[PDB]
C-alpha cells in the first residue's frame, strides 16, 4: 500500500525515461530519413507531368494500397489512412467493379481486415527492418501486377513537415487499358510525344506504367516511413510529458502517505506509553 | 473518348458526397508539382529546363541548353524546342551541356521525356558517372557475360542486357578526354 | 475537536434577521495548502463550513494571471442570488466561455489540429482570462466591471492582439463617456435603453493596435 | 420494494429501498447536500407520510433555507393550519457544543420513532451529516478519560454508531426510510467512521471528487455505490442486466486509464476503443439537472423515471447510439434529450445569420 | 480452483460487497441439498455467526434460509451492531461451541464466522476500556490469539474421538485490497487458504469474484472431488496462462495465434466461473 | 510554529538598524512540504538556490 | 512473484544469500555458475520494463 | 555511484588518482544519463554510444574480488 | 535531439544573448582572490539594472 506506490512511482520513472530515449532514437532516424525522402520526391513529378493525376477513373478492377507502418507505437498516423482507404472505396465502388486491397506494414493487416476482410488479399511487411530501397519497392510492384487491374491507388501519409502529415492518395493506370482510354480528347493528348521506342507504343506505355508504379510505391514508402518516424517523435514527446505528470502527482501523493504513516506510527506509540505511565 | 472527366478536380466532388466530413479530401501528387507538360512557356531561347531523377538522387535541376541522351536507337541530342519526345534509353552516357561546360554521367537505361513546354525530364536507375567506374572489373563480368548461354531465356534475357550494358560501358571509358 | 475550533467560529458570520437587525458580517477565511491539497484535513474542515470557495492556482500564478483564480474549482453557491443584476447578465456569459476554453486547452495542447471553431474559443477564452487578470491594491467599482465584461464577451474586444487587453481595457473605461457608469450603478442593471447606447460608446473606442 | 427517485445513477446501479437505510458519501463539496435535498423533493413530496429532518452538525444556514423553502412549498405550514405540515425539524447544528451534535440525532431519530411505533405509518428520516454524531463523540471521548482508538477515535466507535443506527429501522408497525449523509474525513473511506457507517446501510452512495471535478454531477462514483435492491429478483432481469452491463463498461473503462494517459488514446485495439467511446458515453448519461440545482446552474431539473433511464441506458449499451457525440449526453433527462441536444448542438455549429440582425443603428425616440 | 476439505479453515477474505457473504450463503444452502442425498453420518449441519451486522441483514438471512429449507440445519448466534461489544466478541466462540457438539458426535460441522474483523473490534473496544495498552491499529497485544485460539477449534478428528469434523470460513473485510493490514495478515497467517475476492473482478462481471492468482488452499487437491482433480489442474493451467498472456491483450491488433488461443480460451473459462448467486451448482 | 517563530521574529527591522538573516534550508526526505521547510518557508523572503 | 508464475520452490535467485558462496568454499567453477545465473536474472529484471 | 558522496576528499585523495578520477567520474556522470535510456542497442547516435561503452568498460573496470584489496 | 542550426536566427539571438547573459552572472568575488589572484568587484544595483 504504502509500499506498491514506491514502486509504481519507480515504474513510472522508468517509463519517463524510455520514452524520453526513443522520443531521440525517432528524432534521429527522423532526420536521416527526410533526407532520403526529398532526394526521393523528384522523380514522382515527371510521371505526373506526363500521364497527368486521374484518380476518378472508371476502372472496373482497382488495386488499392494503404502504406501503413511496422512498429505500432505511431499515434493515430495507421488508422488515419484507414479512414481514408475507406472513405476512397466507398468513392471508386459505385458500379460493381473487383478490388483488391493490398497493405505495406504490419498495422495495415491488423486495421484493413476489421473493416473490410475478403477484398483484402496481400500483406507486405518487414519492409522497413534494413532500409528500403528500389528494388524492394519494385518486387512489390511485381507482385502487385501478379493481378491484372485497370488502375492502382496508393495510399500513405506524406510528410510535409515534422508536423504534417497530409494522406496522400496516389494513381497509376493500367496503359491501354485504361491510360490510353483516359487520354483520348478528340483524338489523343499522347499522340504529341514521338515514340523513341525499341517497339510500340504500348509496350513503351507499359513500361512506362510499371516505372511509374515502382518509384509511386517507392516514394509513398519513403514519404509514410520518415513521417511515421516524426509521429513517433512527437507522439512520445506527449508521452513522457504524461509520465512526468503522472510521477509528480505520484511522488506528492506517496510524500502525503509517508507523513501520515510516520504521524500514524508515532501517535500509536504515544498512546501505548499513556496507557502505562 | 473523353467521356470520363476523371481528375483531382472531380475527385473531390465524388468524395464530398461520399465520404465523412471529418475527412478532408485527401491530397494528390499533382498538388506537389509545379511544372506542368502541355502548359505556356518554360522555353525563353536557347536554355530548357533539364531535370535529372534517379530514385535516391536529384542530380540536375538546372537549365541547360543541349543534352545527349542515349536511346536505344541510338545516341540523340535535345536542342530547346525539341520535338516531344518519350524516349527508352539503353545503356548509355548522359551529356548535359550547358556552355563550355557538360556533366556526362553513364546510366543504367531508363526513359527520358521531352515535353511540349520543352521541360526534358531524364529518369534514370543508377547514374553512375564516369570517374567513379572501374576499368578493370567491367571486363571481369563481361568475360563471364560472354561465356555463360543458360538453357532458360530469363537468365538469357539476363546476360543479353549485361552484355549490352558492359559493352557500352567499354566503349565509354577508354575514350574520355 | 479541531473541526469545532472553526465551526464555533465561521458561523458568527451570519446575515440577521429584520427582527434582529438585519445586519450582516461576512467572513473570508484564509487556508494555506501545500502542494495544491485541497484534501488535507484542515482545508476539508473549512470546506465543509464555509459557503462557498474561492481556489487559487499556483500554476496559473507563475503563469502571470493574477487573481490566480481556478475558475473550475472556485464556486459560490450563495452568492448568485447576491451578485449586480448588470453583471448577472453579463457574466452568466464569462463562466462559460471560459469553461470551453478551459476543454479546449485541456485536450488540444497536443497540437493535433485546429477545428476551427474550438481554434475560436481558445482566443476568445484566451481574452477573458486577460480580461480577468487584475493590478494589485487597485479594486475597481461593479459598474466600471461590467462594462469591461460587456465589452469582451460582446465581441468589442475582439481582434485586439491578447497582449493588448490589460492596456486595451483600460483604453474601454477611459474612453466611454463617465455618464454610462453613472446609469449603471443606479439601475443596477444594464436597461434596454443603455445597452443599445452602451454598444454604441464601446464602437467609439480607440483601441490598442487596431 | 424499490424506491424511484428521479435520478438516473441512483434508480440503475444502486436502487434505494422503499423503507431502507440510504447512505450518501463523500467529503467537503462533492455534493451530498445537494443530492439530499434533491432526494427530499422527489421522494418527499410524493411521499404521503411524514418526515423528519435531522440536521445533525451542519451549516445554521442551510437549516434556515430548508425552513424557509419547506414554508414556501407549504410542507411546513405556520399557524392556525400548521397541524397540516408534513415535516419535524431537528436541528444540531455545528455551532452547537459537542454534547449536543451527539445527540440530536437520538432526537430526530425519536420524533420518527413515534411516528412509526405509535401512528404506525412510513416516514422519512433525513439525517445530515450522521458522521457529526462520531465526531462528537469523539470530541467528548477525549474529555471522558480513555485511551484512544485508531486514528484518533473513541474506542466505542462501532458500538455508539451501532446502537444508533439500528433504531433507524422498518418494523412490522411502521416504516422509516432513511437517507443519511455521511462525510468522509480527508476524502478517505477507510477512516473508521465511514468504514462503520458502511455495513449499517442497504444502499451505499459514495460521491467522489474527482468524478464532481469531471463536472458529472450527481458526482456518484457508479463503481463503489452498491445496493441490496440489485439483484436480479428484486428488480427485476432487464434492469439488473443493464446496470451490470453499465458497471461492466465502466470498469473496463476504468482498467484502461493508464495507457491511455500515458500512451494515449491512439494505441488501443477497436474494442477498446469502442469500450472507451461507450464508456465515455455513459459517464456523461449518468448525470443529471437537479430541480433543487437549477438556481445557481440555470439548467431546468429533470425528473426521469425508471423505465426512461432503463430503455435509455439499454440503447447507449446495444450500440443504438455510437452516432451522437459525447457531449450530447452532459446533463440530459433522458434518451429523447440526447437527440434533440444532438441537433440542439449541431443545429448551434450551422448557427450563422447575415447582416448582424441591427435594428438599433439610431432609435427613434 | 480452491477446494475445501472437511476439517480446514478458508478464510472469505475480500473488501465490502465483493461476495463474501454470498459464497457462505451458498456454501449453506448446498449442505442443505446435499443433507437429502447422503446418509446421516455424512450430513454437514451450518452455523452461521453474525458479528456486528444489521438485525435487518440477519432477519434477511434467516427467511432466505427458512425459504430454501436450510434452517432445519443451520444454526444462527446473531450478535448485531446494538449488542454490547462483550457480546460480539463472545458470539464466534458461542457459535464454535454450539458447532463443536458435531465435532464431537461424530457429525460433521460447518461454522461461518461473518466479519471476524468486526469481532475483533468488539475486543479492541473492550481492552482499550478496561486500560489495557494498545498497539498497531490501537489493537491489543493478543488479537491473534484470540482468533488463533478460535479458528483452531475447526478440526478433522481421528477415528478414536468419532471421526467428526468441523469447517470454518471466517470472513475477513479490507479496506481496498489492503491484505496487509493487522487482522488480515493474522487470519491469513492462520487459516489453511484463503479466497480471495476483488472489487475490480467483481464490476469486470466476473461474479463470484475470486482471484484465482491469490487464492490458496493449503489443503491442496488432497481433498478434491476426483473428477474435478481431472479437469482442475487443466483449468488452473490454463487460467494461468491466460492471465500472464494478458496484460498484453490491450493491443488486440497483432493477432499471434499462439498466445490468441490462449486468450479466448482463457475467456471461454473465466466466462464459465461465472455463477448466479443463491443457487449452487 | 512557536520556536520557529520565535527565533525567526527577532530578525527585523527595526527603527535603529536591522538583522537580515541568511539561512541554510535542508529539506527532510526531498519534501517541500514536510513540517520544517513548510513552516520554515512562511518566514523566509528571498531563496538563493546553489545549483552544482 | 515467483510463485503466481507456477516455479516451484518459490525461492527468489535475486534475494536468497549464502556465506558459501565463496569462491574459497565451493570453489570457481560453482561460483562462476551461480554469479553468472544471477547477473542473466539481473539483467532479464532490468529489460523487463521494456520487453513488457 | 551517483549516490555515494564524500564531501572531504576535494583535496584529499591520492594525486595520481585525482589525475584521472576526475574524467572517470565525469565519464560515469554521462553513462548514468544515458544508461537506462539506451538499454536497446539498435537505433543510436555515434557520441551516445561512444558514452555507453565508455561508461560500460569504466563499470567492468572498477569492480573488484572480495578480500583482495588493491 | 536535433541539431544546433534546426532552430530560427530568433532562436540563434535567444541562444546568444542567454549565454552572454549566464556569463554576465558570474563575479569575480574579493575573498576568493587570495586564490584565485584577480580582484573581486563589488558592483552596484544601479549598474547591473543598467548592464542588464
Ligand atoms: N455470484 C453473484 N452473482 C450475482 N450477484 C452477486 C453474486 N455475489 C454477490 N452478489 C451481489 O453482490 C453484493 C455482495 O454483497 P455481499 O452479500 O457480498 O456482502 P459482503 O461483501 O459479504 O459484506 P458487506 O455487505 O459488508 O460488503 C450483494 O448485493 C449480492 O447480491
Ligand atoms: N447536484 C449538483 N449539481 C451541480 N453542482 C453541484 C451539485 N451538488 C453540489 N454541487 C456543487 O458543489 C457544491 C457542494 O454542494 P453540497 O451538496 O452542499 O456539498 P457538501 O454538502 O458535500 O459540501 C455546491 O455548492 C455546488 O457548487
Ligand atoms: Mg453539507
Ligand atoms: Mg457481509
Amino acid at each position: 500500500s504504502n509500499q506498491a506506490v514506491k514502486q509504481r512511482i519507480r515504474a513510472i520513472k522508468n517509463i519517463g525515461k524510455i520514452t524520453k530515449a526513443m522520443k531521440m532514437v525517432a528524432a534521429s532516424k527522423m532526420k536521416n530519413a527526410q533526407i532520403a525522402v526529398e532526394q526521393s520526391r523528384g522523380l514522382v513529378d515527371p510521371f505526373v507531368r506526363l500521364f497527368g493525376d486521374f484518380p476518378a477513373v472508371n476502372s472496373n478492377k482497382s488495386v488499392v494500397v494503404a502504406v501503413t507502418s511496422d512498429k505500432g507505437l505511431c499515434g493515430g498516423l495507421n488508422s488515419n489512412i484507414t479512414k481514408y482507404t475507406r472513405a476512397t472505396l466507398a468513392t471508386t465502388e459505385s458500379e460493381g467493379k473487383d478490388v483488391v486491397v493490398v497493405s505495406i506494414g504490419d498495422k495495415g493487416r491488423s486495421q484493413l481486415t476489421r473493416i473490410e476482410s475478403q477484398r483484402y488479399q496481400l500483406a507486405i511487411a518487414d519492409t522497413y527492418k534494413v532500409r528500403v530501397t528500389f528494388g524492394q519497392a519494385s518486387l512489390i510492384v511485381e507482385e502487385l501486377i501478379k493481378h491484372n487491374p485497370q488502375s492502382y491507388q496508393i495510399l500513405f501519409n506524406k510528410f510535409r513537415s515534422a508536423i504534417s502529415f497530409k494522406p496522400t492518395v496516389a494513381t497509376i493506370l493500367s496503359p491501354d487499358l485504361l491510360e490510353k482510354q483516359l487520354e483520348d480528347v478528340t483524338g489523343n493528348s499522347l499522340d504529341a510525344y514521338d515514340i523513341e521506342a525499341s517497339h510500340e507504343r504500348s509496350d513503351v506505355l507499359r513500361d512506362l506504367t510499371e516505372f511509374h508504379l515502382g518509384v509511386t510505391l517507392y516514394n509513398a514508402m519513403l514519404e509514410n516511413n520518415c513521417s511515421e518516424h516524426a509521429s513517433r517523435m512527437s507522439a512520445m514527446e506527449n508521452s513522457t510529458k504524461s509520465a512526468g505528470e503522472m510521477l509528480g502527482k505520484l511522488t506528492l501523493d506517496y510524500n502525503r502517505k509517508r507523513q501520515a504513516t510516520i504521524t500514524t506510527e508515532l501517535i500509536e506509540i504515544i498512546a501505548g506509553a499513556s496507557a502505562l505511565m | 473518348e473523353a467521356a470520363a472527366p476523371a481528375g483531382p478536380k472531380e475527385f473531390t466532388e465524388v468524395w464530398n458526397k461520399k465520404a465523412p466530413s471529418t475527412l478532408i479530401v485527401p491530397e494528390f501528387p499533382s498538388n506537389y508539382t509545379a511544372v506542368k507538360a502541355v502548359g505556356e512557356g518554360q522555353v525563353h531561347g536557347d536554355a530548357f529546363p533539364v531535370n535529372f531523377y534517379t530514385p535516391h538522387s536529384i542530380l540536375s535541376q538546372a537549365q541547360k541548353d543541349t543534352v545527349v541522351l542515349p536511346g536505344v536507337d541510338g545516341y540523340f541530342g535535345v536542342k530547346a524546342s525539341h520535338v516531344p519526345t518519350i524516349a527508352q534509353l539503353k545503356p548509355g552516357v548522359v551529356e548535359l551541356h550547358s556552355g563550355a561546360e557538360s556533366e556526362k554521367f553513364f546510366v543504367s537505361g531508363g526513359f527520358a521525356f521531352v515535353h511540349p513546354n520543352g521541360v526534358t525530364d531524364i529518369c534514370v536507375l543508377e547514374a553512375a558517372t564516369l570517374d567513379q567506374v572501374d576499368p578493370a572489373a567491367v571486363k571481369s563480368a563481361l568475360a563471364a557475360a560472354s561465356a555463360a548461354q543458360p538453357t532458360d531465356e530469363f537468365e538469357q534475357a539476363a546476360n543479353r542486357a549485361a552484355i549490352e550494358l558492359y559493352s557500352a560501358l567499354e566503349s565509354a571509358v577508354e575514350a574520355k578526354a | 475537536d479541531v473541526f469545532y475550533l472553526h465551526s464555533r467560529l465561521l458561523e458568527r458570520a451570519a446575515k440577521l434577521s429584520k427582527e434582529l437587525g438585519g445586519g450582516s458580517l461576512t467572513a473570508f477565511p484564509v487556508i494555506e495548502t501545500q502542494a495544491g491539497d485541497v484534501s488535507a484535513y484542515i482545508a476539508t474542515n473549512v470546506i465543509s463550513i464555509t459557503d462557498g470557495q474561492i481556489f487559487l492556482e499556483t500554476e496559473l500564478f507563475y503563469k502571470g494571471i493574477r487573481p490566480a483564480l481556478n475558475v473550475g474549482l472556485s464556486v459560490s453557491r450563495v452568492g448568485s442570488a447576491a451578485q449586480f443584476p448588470g453583471m448577472k447578465q453579463v457574466a452568466g456569459t464569462l463562466k462559460l466561455e471560459l469553461a470551453q476554453y478551459r476543454e479546449v486547452a485541456a485536450f488540444a495542447q497536443f497540437g493535433s489540429d485546429l477545428d476551427a471553431a474550438t481554434q475560436y474559443v481558445l482566443e476568445r477564452g484566451a481574452r477573458l482570462t486577460e480580461m480577468l487578470k487584475q493590478k494589485q491594491f487597485a479594486p475597481i467599482p461593479i459598474e466600471r466591471q461590467t462594462v469591461a465584461v460587456y465589452a469582451a464577451t460582446k465581441g468589442f474586444l475582439d481582434k485586439v492582439r491578447v497582449q493588448d487587453i490589460v492596456a486595451a481595457e483600460e483604453a474601454v473605461i477611459s474612453q466611454v463617456n463617465p455618464a454610462v457608469f453613472k446609469i449603471l450603478k443606479a439601475n443596477g442593471k444594464i436597461t434596454p435603453a443603455l445597452d443599445a447606447h452602451l454598444k454604441a460608446e464601446l464602437r467609439k473606442v480607440k483601441l490598442p493596435g487596431a | 420494494e424499490i424506491l424511484v427517485t428521479g435520478i438516473k445513477v441512483v434508480d440503475l446501479l444502486a436502487p434505494y429501498q422503499r423503507g431502507g437505510k440510504i447512505g450518501l458519501f463523500g467529503g467537503a463539496g462533492v455534493g451530498k447536500t445537494v443530492l439530499i435535498m434533491e432526494l427530499i423533493n422527489n421522494v418527499a413530496k410524493a411521499h404521503g407520510g411524514f418526515s423528519v429532518f435531522a440536521g445533525v452538525g451542519e451549516r445554521t444556514r442551510e437549516g434556515n433555507d430548508l425552513y424557509r423553502e419547506m414554508i414556501e412549498s407549504g410542507v411546513i405550514k405556520l399557524g392556525a393550519e400548521r397541524g397540516n405540515s408534513k415535516c419535524t425539524l431537528v436541528y444540531g447544528q455545528m455551532n452547537e457544543p459537542p454534547g449536543a451534535r451527539a445527540r440530536v440525532a437520538l432526537t430526530g431519530l425519536t420524533v420518527a420513532e413515534y411516528f412509526r411505533d405509535i401512528e404506525g405509518q412510513d416516514v422519512l428520516l433525513f439525517v445530515d451529516n450522521i458522521f457529526r454524531f462520531t465526531q462528537a463523540n469523539s470530541e467528548v471521548s477525549a474529555l471522558l478519560g480513555r485511551i484512544p482508538s485508531a486514528v484518533g477515535y473513541q474506542p466505542t466507535l462501532a458500538t455508539d454508531l451501532g446502537g444508533l443506527q439500528e433504531r433507524i429501522t422498518t418494523t412490522t408497525k411502521g416504516s422509516i426510510t432513511s437517507v443519511q449523509a455521511v462525510y468522509v474525513p480527508a476524502d478517505d473511506l477507510t477512516d473508521p467512521a465511514p468504514a462503520t457507517t458502511f455495513a449499517h446501510l442497504d444502499a451505499t452512495t459514495v460521491l467522489s471528487r474527482s468524478i464532481a471535478e469531471l463536472g458529472i454531477y450527481p458526482a456518484v462514483d457508479p463503481l463503489d455505490s452498491t445496493s441490496r435492491m440489485l439483484n436480479p429478483n428484486v428488480i427485476g432481469a432487464e434492469h439488473y442486466n443493464v446496470a451490470r452491463g453499465v458497471q461492466k463498461v465502466l470498469q473496463d473503462y476504468k482498467n484502461l486509464q493508464d495507457i491511455i494517459a500515458i500512451l494515449g488514446m491512439d494505441e488501443l485495439s477497436e474494442e477498446d476503443k469502442l469500450t472507451v467511446a461507450r464508456a465515455r458515453k455513459i459517464q456523461r448519461f449518468l448525470s443529471q439537472p437537479f430541480q433543487v440545482a437549477e438556481v445557481f446552474t440555470g439548467t431546468p431539473g429533470k425528473y426521469v423515471d425508471l423505465a426512461d433511464t432503463i430503455s435509455g441506458f439499454q440503447g447507449v449499451l446495444t450500440g443504438k447510439y455510437d452516432d451522437l457525440p459525447e457531449m450530447a449526453f452532459y446533463m440530459v433527462g433522458d434518451i429523447k434529450e440526447v437527440k434533440e441536444k444532438a441537433d440542439k448542438m449541431a443545429k448551434d455549429i450551422a448557427s450563422r445569420k447575415e447582416a448582424d440582425n441591427k435594428k438599433v443603428s439610431e432609435e427613434l425616440k | 480452483l480452491v477446494p475445501i476439505g472437511r476439517g480446514q479453515r478458508e478464510l472469505i477474505i475480500g473488501d465490502r460487497q465483493t461476495g463474501k457473504t454470498a459464497v457462505a450463503i451458498d456454501a449453506i444452502i448446498h449442505q442443505k441439498n446435499c443433507n437429502e442425498q447422503v446418509p446421516k453420518a455424512q450430513r454437514v449441519y451450518c452455523v452461521y455467526v453474525a458479528v456486528g451486522q444489521k438485525r435487518s441483514t440477519v432477519a434477511q438471512l434467516v427467511k432466505l434460509f427458512t425459504q430454501t429449507g436450510a434452517m432445519r440445519y443451520t444454526i444462527m448466534v446473531s450478535a448485531t451492531a446494538s449488542d454490547a461489544a462483550p457480546l460480539q466478541f463472545l458470539a464466534p466462540y458461542s457459535g464454535c461451541a454450539m458447532a463443536e457438539y458435531f465435532r464431537d458426535t461424530g457429525k460433521h460441522g460447518l461454522i461461518i464466522y461473518d466479519d471476524l474483523s468486526k469481532q475483533s473490534v468488539a475486543y479492541r473496544q473492550m481492552s482499550l476500556l478496561l486500560r489495557r495498552p494498545p498497539g498497531r491499529e490501537a489493537f491489543p497485544g493478543d488479537v491473534f490469539y484470540l482468533h488463533s485460539r478460535l479458528l483452531e477449534r475447526a478440526a478433522k478428528l481421528s477415528k478414536e474421538l468419532g471421526g467428526g469434523s468441523l469447517t470454518a470460513f471466517p470472513v475477513i473485510e479490507t479496506q481496498a485490497g489492503d491484505v496487509s493490514a493487522y487482522i488480515a495478515t493474522n487470519v491469513i497467517s492462520i487459516t489453511d487458504g484463503q479466497i480471495f475476492l476483488e472489487t475490480e473482478l467483481f464490476y469486470k462481471g466476473i461474479r463470484p469474484a475470486l482471484n484465482v492468482g491469490l487464492s490458496v488452499s493449503r489443503v491442496g487437491s488432497a481433498a478434491q472431488f476426483p473428477g474435478m482433480k481431472q479437469v482442475a489442474g487443466t483449468l488452473k493451467l490454463e487460467l494461468a496462462q491466460y492471465r500472464e498472456v494478458a496484460a498484453f491483450a490491450q493491443f488486440g491488433s497483432d493477432l499471434d495465434a499462439a498466445t490468441q488461443y490462449v486468450l479466448e480460451r482463457g475467456a471461454r473459462l473465466t466466462e464459465m466461473l461465472k455463477q448466479k448467486q443463491f443457487a449452487p451448482i
